[PDB]
RNA sequence: GAUUAACCCAAGUCAAUAGAAGCCGGCGUAAAGAGUGUUUUAGAUCACCCCCCAAUAAAGCUAAAACUCACCUGAGUUGUAAAAAACUCAGUUGACACAAAAUAGACUACGAAAGUGGCUUUAACAUAUCUGACACAAUAGCUAAGACCCAAACUGGGAACCCCACUAUGCUUAGCCCUAAACCUCAACAGUUAAUCAACAAAACUGCUCGCCAGAACACUACGAGCCACAGCUUAAAACUCAAAGGACCUGGCGGUGCUUCAAUCCCUCUAGAGGAGCCUGUUCUGUAAUCGAUAAACCCCGAUCAACCUCACCACCUCUUGCUCAGCCUAUAUACCGCCAUCUUCAGCAAACCUGAUGAAGGCUACAAAGUAAGCGCAAGUACCCACGUAAAGACGUUAGGUCAAGGUGUAGCCCAUGAGGUGGCAAGAAAUGGGCUACAUUUUCUACCCCAGAAAAACGAUAGCCCUUAUGAAACUUAAGGGUCGAAGGUGGAUUUAGCAGUAAACUGAGAGUAGAGUGCUUAGUUGAACAGGGCCCUGAAGCGCGUACAAAGUGUACUGAGUGCACUUGGAC
C-alpha cells in the first residue's frame, strides 16, 4: 500500500493515522471481495511495488573474449578484466596476485567469488588496483572480479553471488571524527 | 541554549523579515551571503581587508539613512568595482535619496579607491516574511 | 440523537447560530430546540428512505420551480 | 550500524543452495521465496565456504587476538593445532598395537572433546533477594566460560618463557584427558554450586 | 521491624488459610496455590502475597489472572475476619527462586 | 520622620464618645428540628367524601456450643509472628446452664423513641379523620440480694500495643442516674411536580403549627437554682480578647509511598581503560612583595588554536599629567543587561487566537468517536557528508539570580596628581591531596631488516625524568623545543573504587592542520588493521503508568477505670 503522505498528497488533504488506518482496512476488504478487473484498476491506484547488469563480452585484438568491470571498497578502486577462458592466473597491477597480496586472507578474498561459482582456474584475470589499504584494496579487487565474472556465470549463478553479497557494494564506510569526541563514537573521557 | 543570531519567540506580535527568520545554520541553504566577494576563495588573499571594508561600508550606510533602509545591504565585489544593493523605505524624499546616493558613491570611491555604485529598491515597508 | 443515545451537538450548534433546523425527531428525541420537528421513526429503513426521497423531491421541486419561475420573468 | 534494519545477515552453506525443491517444506519453500527480496549485508571477510571452516576455532581465535593482530592469532591457533597433532603422532609411534586404537590423532577432535570437558554445567550469579546463587548457565555462555578460561589459564604468569602454542597445545591435552587446572576450575565451580545449593531458593 | 515480621507472619497464615478453602471463590480454590511468603512495604502501602508458580505456562497465567480478580475480595475477607484492623492493598507477586534448584539437581544428576 | 505636590471641608476642621441605622431570615453539613410520646388554654383548615413478620410484659421450655464431673486411654496441654509465662492436663464417650440466641436474614417488618431476629401460651400494639408541656429513654454507672459458662475496664505475671489469670461489669430480681454521632445529623400534618438550582448531602417546593439560633472563644464553664444526698447531670452567664470563626467545593505542591513497565542503557553481562610507579599537565593548601576569572553533574591541558621580555590585566621601583582618543579606567556590580553559551535536551512539548460547568474556582477524553480547532515555534521534515543509513546539523518554553562587566558594548557605582598612562626587574616553587593525559611494567614482548615466510634479546623490560654538551628560534635559553652522551631509577597489572563504547564502533598505530620567532604528552583532523557481548533483571539511580498516602500554598459521641490507653454501645462525619 502506498503510505499514509503519500495518500495524504493524492488526497491534497490532512488525514490521520486512523482515518489511514480506516481507509487501508477499507482496500484490503476491497481485496478479499474478489475484486475483478474494474475493481483491481482502481485499486491498483493505491498499491506500490517493491538484477546486476550484464556487462558486455568484449574480445581482444586476437579475438579473445573478455568483460571488464570495476568496484570500490572504502578508499580503493579496482578495475578487473576476466577473460572467458584462462588458467586461474591473476595478475594484479601487473603483479602476481599471491606476490602482490602477502596476506592469505586477502589471497581468501580474492578467490571467494570464482571459488563460490566454481570457476577457479577457468578464467585469467588482470585486476589494477589503486589507493586505500590493503584490505580495502582487496575488497575492491573481490567486488569488480565479481562483477566482471557475472557476465560469463548464467543468470541463476548472478543471482546466487548477489544473496550471497559478492556482488553488493559494501555501503560500510569509515564515520569521519566529530569535534569534541575523540572518534566517530568515542566520546573523551568524562570528567568529573 | 542557542543566542546566536536567532529571533526568540514572543507573543506573536514580532514582525520579522527574510533574513532576521533565518537562523545561522541554515546559511548557504536558505539564505546566501550578504556579501560576496573572492577574498576566502582558497589561494586569494585580502579576507581581512575585504572583511574590514565590509564592516565599515555597513556601518556607514546605517548611520548615513537612519530609519530608511528596509533590509540588509548587499555588497558585490565584481573586478575591483563595489555595488551597495539596499532596500529603503519610501518615506524619504527623492531629492534627499538621490543626494545621498551621489555623495555617498563619492566619498566612498575616493576613500576606498575603486569605482562604488549604490542601488536602492524602495518599498512602502519592510517586507515582513513572518510574525513572532 | 448521536451514537451514544444523547442530542447532536449539531442540533444546540444550530440554535446557538440561528439557523433552523428541520429535524425527524423520535420519541426518545428531544424536540425542545428543532425548529420544525416531525415526530416519527428514525430507526426503520423504510422509514428513513421515506423521509429522504420526500426531501429529495420537495428540494428537486423548489430549485426547478425556482428556475422556471426565473425563465419566466427574463424571457417577458 | 549503517546498514538498515532491512539488511540481512548473508546464508554462507553450499548445502543450503544445493537441496532439491522437492524436499523443500512449503515454509522453506517461503523462506527462500522471501529471501530473494531482502536485503543482503556484505559477508564478513571472516567466513567462507572452505570445508575447513570450524566457527569454534574461529571464535578461539577472536578471543585470543589482543588489539587487532588476527594475524598473529591465527599463526598461534594453527602452530597450536601444529604442536597437538606432532604429540598425538609420537605418542602413537611410542604405543603398542593395541593402545595405537584408543590413542587419538586429530587435533580439531581433541581441541573439541578438550573445550566440551572444559565446559562448566552450572554457574553462580548473583541473585538479589544480594546472594551468590547457583543458576543453570546457556549453552553459549558454558562454550564462551569454557574458551575465556582456556585462555586465561595459558595467560597466567605461572608459565615461565614458554610460547603460547606450547602452553595451549598442553593444556588442551589436559582438558581432553580431564585433567588439568582448566577442569580443576570446572570442579571448584561445581562444588561451589554444591555448597552453596541451599541458598538457590533466592 | 519487629511489628512488620509479626504482620507478615500473621497475614501469610490467614492467607493460607483464606485459600485452604473455597470461600474466596471455587475457580481460585480449585487451581490450589500456595503462598511462599508475605511481605509488607516499610510504609504499610501495600502486602505482597508471593506465590509458587508451576511450570506449565498458561497455568501460571490463569492463576496470576484469578488472582488478581479475587485479591480485592481477599482483603475484604482479611478486613472482616478482623484478622487486621486494617489492610492494604493486596498483590500477588510470582515466585520462581526454586527453579534454579531445581534445574540445579537436574543437571548435577 | 522631614520635603514637594495634591485632595476634602473651610471660620472652621475631625480625634474620641453616644445616637440615628433595629424581627416577615434561617435550623442536614455553617447557630439552630430540642432523645421519644401524650395534654390544657388555644391555634390551623388539611375535619365533610375516609391478618402476620423482630413491638411490649409475664410464665414455661431448649437445639448447637460451653464449664464441671465421671470413666477409658495418652504424657504433655495451652499459648504465636516466635517465644515466654502459666496448667498437668489432654482426646473420645456420657451427663449437663439462671449464659447467648447460627441458618431463615439476599427478608426490611413491629414499636413513639430507645430498641426488637430461639420456641409455646396469655395479655396486647391509643386517637381525632390536625399541631400542641406526666410516661418512657441504648451502652455506661450506683444500691441490696442472687447467678457467674464466656467475655472484660482495672491489677498482677510473661517479651501501652501481644500472651496468661482473674475483678468490677455485661445476666435475674427490686430500685435508682437520664446522658449518646439518642443520626435518615433532613420536626408534625396536608399538598404539589408547576415552573430546577449557592456547593455537597436524601430531587425541589407550597401551606400550616410548635421548638430552636442571632459571630468566635471565654463556656457541655462560674454564680444561683432543681435533681441529688455530695460527685455528678440539667438549666446557664458575665467580664476581658479578636476580626474573625465556620460550612461546601477547585487546583498546585510532598513521601523517607510499594506493584508493573522501563533505561553503551539503572545493575550484571563484553572489551578497553583511570586510581597502584614515573613523567606532562590543571586545580586546592603552604609559600611568594607578586595573576583575574572558571568551582557537583554543568571547574580542574577550562577562558589559552597556548606566559623567556611582550603577552599582562600581578608585584617592586621609577616616571607622566588635557594625557592615541572632544581623555581614560582589566576597578565594584553577571543579584541590571546586550553579546555567547551550559544543564536537562541521550526531551517533545511550548503555544497565541478561537469555541461546557444552569457563565465559580475550573473543564474540554471515548475512532463502531461523546467539543474541541488550533496558527506559529520545536521535534519532525529539509540539508552536508557516501544511500533511502548513520553521524553531523538542529534541539522550542522554561531550570539553576549558572557563568562570562578580563572579547567587546552597556545601565549603575566610584577614581581624575591616579582605581588613569609609560619604562626597568621578578616568583611562576612544593609539606599534601586531587582531576585529566602520556610511558611503561613485557614474551601477542625487546631488536634489526622488511612492511607481515628471518636472527638475536629475554630480570632484561622499563624516563619524553635528572646531569653534561651541542643545534633551531629569538635581542636575550636555567628559561622553550630539538639532537647526542650519560645515567637504567620506580614498577612487575595495581585500594578505596571507577570511565567509555552497540561496528568500521572500541582498541592500537601512523600522518597532517590551528596557533608562535620558538614553544603541548594539549586541541583539531585524515587514514590504516579492527573485534566481544547485545541476554537477564530493578536492591541502587533515574523515567513512566497502576496508583496509594502526606500534607501545606481509622475518626468521633456517651460513659467508667487507669495514666494517653483500655472496656461497653453507638455513628460514618472512613477503606474493602
Ligand atoms: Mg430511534
Ligand atoms: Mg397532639
Ligand atoms: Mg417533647
Ligand atoms: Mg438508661
Ligand atoms: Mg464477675
Amino acid at each position: 500500500w502506498l503510505i499514509k503522505e503519500e495518500l495524504e498528497e493524492m488526497l491534497v488533504e490532512k488525514l490521520s493515522d486512523l482515518d489511514y488506518m480506516q481507509f487501508i482496512r477499507l482496500l484490503e476488504k476491497l481485496l478479499t471481495s474478489q475484486c475483478g478487473a474494474a475493481e483491481e484498476e482502481f485499486v491498483q491506484r493505491f498499491r506500490r511495488s517493491v538484477k546486476q547488469l550484464i556487462e558486455p563480452v568484449q574480445y581482444d585484438e586476437q579475438g579473445m573474449a573478455f568483460s571488464k568491470s570495476e568496484g570500490k571498497r572504502k578508499t580503493a578502486k579496482a578495475e578487473a578484466i576476466v577473460y572467458k577462458h584462462g588458467s586461474g592466473r591473476i595478475k594484479v597491477n601487473g603483479i602476481d596476485y599471491q606476490l602482490y597480496f602477502p596476506i592469505t586472507q586477502d589471497r581468501e578474498q580474492l578467490m571467494f567469488p570464482f571459488h563460490f561459482v566454481d570457476r577457479l582456474g577457468k578464467h585469467d584475470v588482470t585486476c589494477t588496483v589503486s589507493g586505500g589499504g590493503r584490505s580495502a584494496q582487496a575488497g575492491a579487487i573481490r567486488l569488480a572480479m565479481a562483477k566482471a565474472l557475472c557476465s560469463f556465470v548464467t543468470e541463476d549463478e548472478v543471482e546466487w553471488m548477489r544473496q550471497a553479497g559478492l556482488l553488493t557494494t559494501d555501503p560500510r564506510v569509515r564515520e569521519r571524527k566529530k569535534p569534541g569526541q575523540e572518534g566517530a563514537r568515542r566520546k573523551f573521557t568524562w570528567k568529573k | 541554549k542557542n543566542r546566536a543570531a536567532r529571533v526568540r519567540v514572543s507573543k506573536g506580535d514580532k514582525p520579522v523579515t527574510y533574513e532576521e527568520a533565518h537562523a545561522p545554520h541554515y546559511i548557504a541553504h536558505r539564505k546566501g551571503w550578504l556579501s560576496l566577494h573572492t577574498g576566502n576563495l582558497d589561494g586569494e588573499d585580502h579576507a581581512a581587508e575585504r572583511t574590514v571594508e565590509d564592516v565599515f561600508l555597513r556601518k556607514f550606510m546605517w548611520g548615513t539613512f537612519p530609519g530608511c533602509l528596509a533590509d540588509q545591504l548587499v555588497l558585490k565585489r565584481r573586478g575591483n568595482q563595489l555595488e551597495i544593493c539596499a532596500v529603503v523605505l519610501r518615506q524619504l524624499s527623492p531629492h534627499k535619496y538621490y543626494f545621498l546616493v551621489g555623495y555617498s558613491e563619492t566619498l566612498l570611491s575616493y576613500f576606498y579607491k575603486c569605482p562604488v555604485r549604490l542601488h536602492l529598491q524602495t518599498v512602502p515597508s519592510k517586507v515582513v516574511y513572518k510574525y513572532l | 440523537l448521536n451514537n451514544i443515545f444523547e442530542p447532536h451537538v449539531a442540533v444546540r450548534d444550530a440554535a446557538k447560530m440561528n439557523i433552523p433546523t428541520v429535524g425527524i425527531v423520535d420519541t426518545n428525541c428531544n424536540p425542545c430546540l428543532i425548529t420544525y420537528p416531525v415526530p416519527g421513526n428514525d430507526d426503520s429503513p423504510l422509514a428513513v428512505h421515506l423521509y429522504c426521497r420526500l426531501f429529495q423531491t420537495a428540494i428537486t421541486r423548489a430549485k426547478e420551480k425556482r428556475q422556471q419561475v426565473e425563465a419566466l420573468y427574463r424571457l417577458q | 550500524s549503517r546498514y538498515s534494519p532491512e539488511f540481512k545477515d548473508p546464508l554462507i552453506d553450499k548445502e543450503y543452495y544445493r537441496k532439491p525443491v522437492e524436499e523443500l517444506t512449503e515454509e522453506e519453500k517461503y523462506v527462500r521465496e522471501l529471501k530473494k527480496t531482502q536485503l543482503i549485508k556484505a559477508a564478513p571477510a571472516g567466513k567462507t565456504s572452505s570445508v575447513f571452516e570450524d566457527p569454534v576455532i574461529s571464535k578461539f581465535t577472536n578471543m585470543m587476538m589482543i588489539g587487532g593482530n588476527k594475524v598473529l592469532a591465527r599463526s598461534l591457533m594453527i602452530q597450536t593445532l601444529e604442536a597437538v597433532k606432532r604429540k598425538q603422532f609420537e605418542k602413537y609411534h611410542a604405543a603398542s598395537a593395541e593402545e595405537q586404537a584408543t590413542i587419538e590423532r586429530n587435533p580439531y577432535t581433541i581441541f573439541h572433546q578438550a573445550l566440551k570437558n572444559c565446559e562448566p554445567m552450572i554457574g553462580l550469579v548473583p541473585i538479589l533477594k544480594f546472594y551468590q546463587v547457583p543458576v543453570p548457565l546457556p549453552d553459549r555462555r558454558r562454550r564462551f566460560l569454557a574458551m575465556k578460561w582456556m585462555i586465561t589459564e595459558c595467560r597466567d604468569k605461572k608459565h615461565q618463557r614458554t610460547l603460547m602454542p606450547e602452553k595451549l597445545s598442553h593444556k588442551l591435552l589436559e582438558a581432553f584427558h580431564n585433567q588439568g587446572p582448566v577442569i580443576k576450575r570446572k570442579h571448584d565451580l561445581h562444588k561451589m554450586a554444591e555448597a552453596n545449593r541451599a541458598l538457590a531458593h533466592y | 521491624h519487629a511489628r512488620l515480621r509479626a504482620l507478615n507472619g500473621l497475614l501469610y497464615k490467614a492467607l493460607t488459610d483464606l485459600l485452604c478453602t473455597p470461600e474466596v471463590s471455587q475457580e481460585l480454590y480449585d487451581l490450589n496455590v500456595e503462598l511462599s511468603k508475605v511481605s509488607l512495604t516499610p510504609d504499610f502501602s501495600a502486602c505482597r502475597a508471593y506465590w509458587k508458580t508451576t511450570l506449565s505456562a498458561e497455568q501460571n497465567a490463569h492463576m496470576e489472572a484469578v488472582l488478581q480478580r479475587s485479591a480485592a475480595h481477599m482483603r475484604h475477607l482479611l478486613m472482616s475476619q478482623q484478622t487486621l484492623r486494617n489492610v492494604p492493598p493486596i498483590v500477588f507477586v510470582q515466585d520462581k527462586g526454586n527453579a534454579a534448584l531445581a534445574e540445579l539437581d537436574q543437571l548435577l544428576a
